[PDB]
């Protein structure tokens, strides 16, 4: 049974073709001593570890380590032998070839798999939404991609990338949320920042009316309490974290927003598809998960371009796993045995196969 | 390139071809029930036009069912592209919604289109994350 992995910034997602859901979903953490621990483990030896992230904005640039996370992968998460599974990996949009000469070299030459084919993220999301056109917006830990796809096919010049994305976000959030009072520095504490931001955290239809509605009242404060009993209360935090997608100024970006990028990006193509995009714009990715980020870029980008355009934007229930899925429908398809990459054509051809 | 059976007979001779989506494979549906779509599946529409100047014309739809599985309709999306990747890219793809279908669409059929309660089941093995 092929295997499909989906090696994000923050957490590796990892399953079998033809599940709905990925059956593993771990920290892309590798932890090393004074020989190595990954993920959860990883985390649990913080102290005597010194913890690095293979991928960096979507890119892998730890090759040593990024191998760890693939052997975790395999054996302790899936356990299965690698060779005696296809496998499906994604990749991020604009990919330099190199990295994909080196994650197909390693994957046949260390971990033997019968077959590979490597898979970019975004149209991987877009397919499972039943599209093949439609620009997508993927955020996740590490990185945020506006995708722009026409019959199946990234569109190469209108691609953007965003350096902002879930990480960034929990750093603001604990910077505004010490600012209210609170304090929360430590490592241990930071997984703090992330549940609030993950339970509380939402996306202002119009950030100047709530900032003034929570000015007033108290009717847009929710509690929050602590593992020791205490409970603390979070106010306008809720809304200004995910703001920053919207306004990358607050953590000092003179980038364009999310809203801005898509804008652009879909400008960026044939006039004749534009319609297409559109009404085709796909969330996928974590950050997107905020309640209210839908509506919120729905009015955003229709005040950005011409009001006779329709505007529609599809937010998938399950869009944090949506890149995975799209991967399990590919790699499940009848069609799909003829597109692997074999040991066996490697072993001739070499890296420039992939 | 696909030795996919079906692939091999797309877009041969002017006409319509017609798929459905079950269980991640591409199923040819009897000739006769044409224009019955199982409203809990997903298909892939092939028109192929015979354009006199020998330049044979290509239409690929993909129709989506309103109680069609996400594995269906994400499968009917990506046969969309291999098809067309198969036949070189010469064909226009276009996405069909139950309910609000093309007037090109609704055309390929003279005698109207009836939908129909059912469909062949979910290839989906459902699981939860971390368990
Ligand atoms: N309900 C939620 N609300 C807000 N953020 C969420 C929610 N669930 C997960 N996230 C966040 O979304 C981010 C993760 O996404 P994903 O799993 O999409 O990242 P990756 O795949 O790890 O990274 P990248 O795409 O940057 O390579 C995390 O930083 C996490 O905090
Ligand atoms: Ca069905």
């Amino acid at each position: 049974t092929a295997l499909v992995c989906d090696n994000g910034s923050g957490l590796v997602k990892a399953g079998f073709a033809g599940d709905d859901a990925p059956r593993a979903v771990f920290p892309s953490i590798v932890g090393r001593p004074r020989d190595s621990y990954v993920g959860d483990e990883a985390q649990s030896k913080r102290g005597i570890l010194t913890l690095k992230y293979p991928i960096e904005h979507g890119i892998i640039t730890n090759w040593d380590d990024m191998e760890k996370i693939w052997h975790h992968t395999f054996y302790n998460e899936l356990r299965v032998a690698p060779e005696e599974h296809p496998t499906l990996l994604t990749e991020a949009p604009l990919n330099p070839k190199a990295n994909r000469e080196k994650m197909t070299q390693i994957m046949f030459e260390t971990f033997n798999v019968p077959a590979m084919y490597v898979a970019i993220q975004a149209v991987l999301s877009l397919y499972a939404s039943g599209r093949t056109t439609g620009i997508v917006l993927d955020s996740g830990d590490g990185v945020t991609h506006n995708v722009p796809i026409y019959e199946g096919y990234a569109l190469p010049h209108a691609i953007m990338r965003l350096d902002l994305a879930g990480r960034d976000l929990t750093d603001y959030l604990m910077k505004i949320l010490t600012e209210r009072g609170y304090s929360f520095v430590t490592t241990a504490e930071r997984e703090i920042v992330r549940d609030i931001k993950e339970k509380l955290c939402y996306v202002a239809l119009d950030f100047e009316n709530e900032m003034a509605t929570a000015a007033s009242s108290s009717s847009l404060e929710k509690s929050y309490e602590l593992p020791d009993g205490q409970v603390i209360t979070i106010g306008n935090e809720r809304f200004r974290c995910p703001e920053t997608l919207f306004q990358p100024s607050f953590i000092g970006m003179e980038s364009a927003g999310i809203h801005e990028t898509t804008y652009n990006s879909i400008m960026k193509c044939d006039i004749d598809i534009r319609k297409d995009l559109y009404a085709n714009n796909v969330m996928s990715g974590g950050t997107t998960m905020y309640p209210g980020i839908a509506d919120r870029m729905q009015k955003e980008i229709t005040a950005l371009a011409p009001s006779t355009m329709k505007i529609k934007i599809i937010a998938p229930p399950e869009r944090k796993y949506s890149v995975w899925i799209g991967g399990s429908i590919l790699a499940s398809l009848s069609t799909f045995q003829q597109m692997w990459i074999t040991k066996q054509e490697y072993d001739e051809a070499g890296p420039s196969i992939v | 390139v696909v030795e996919h059976p079906e692939f091999l007979k797309a877009g041969k001779e002017p006409g319509l071809q017609i798929w459905r989506v079950e269980k991640f494979d591409l199923v040819p549906v009897p000739t006769n029930l044409y224009g019955d779509f199982f409203t809990g599946d997903a298909y892939v529409i092939l028109k192929t036009v015979q354009l006199r100047n020998g330049n044979l014309q290509y239409d690929l739809h993909y129709w989506l069912g309103n109680e069609c599985s996400q594995d269906e309709s994400g499968a009917a999306a990506i046969f969309t592209v291999q098809l067309d990747d198969y036949l070189n890219g010469r064909a226009v793809q276009h996405r069909e919604v139950q309910g609000f279908e093309s007037a090109t669409f609704l055309g390929y059929f003279k005698s109207g289109l009836k939908y129909k309660k059912g469909g062949v089941a979910s290839g989906f093995k459902h699981v939860v994350p971390n368990e």
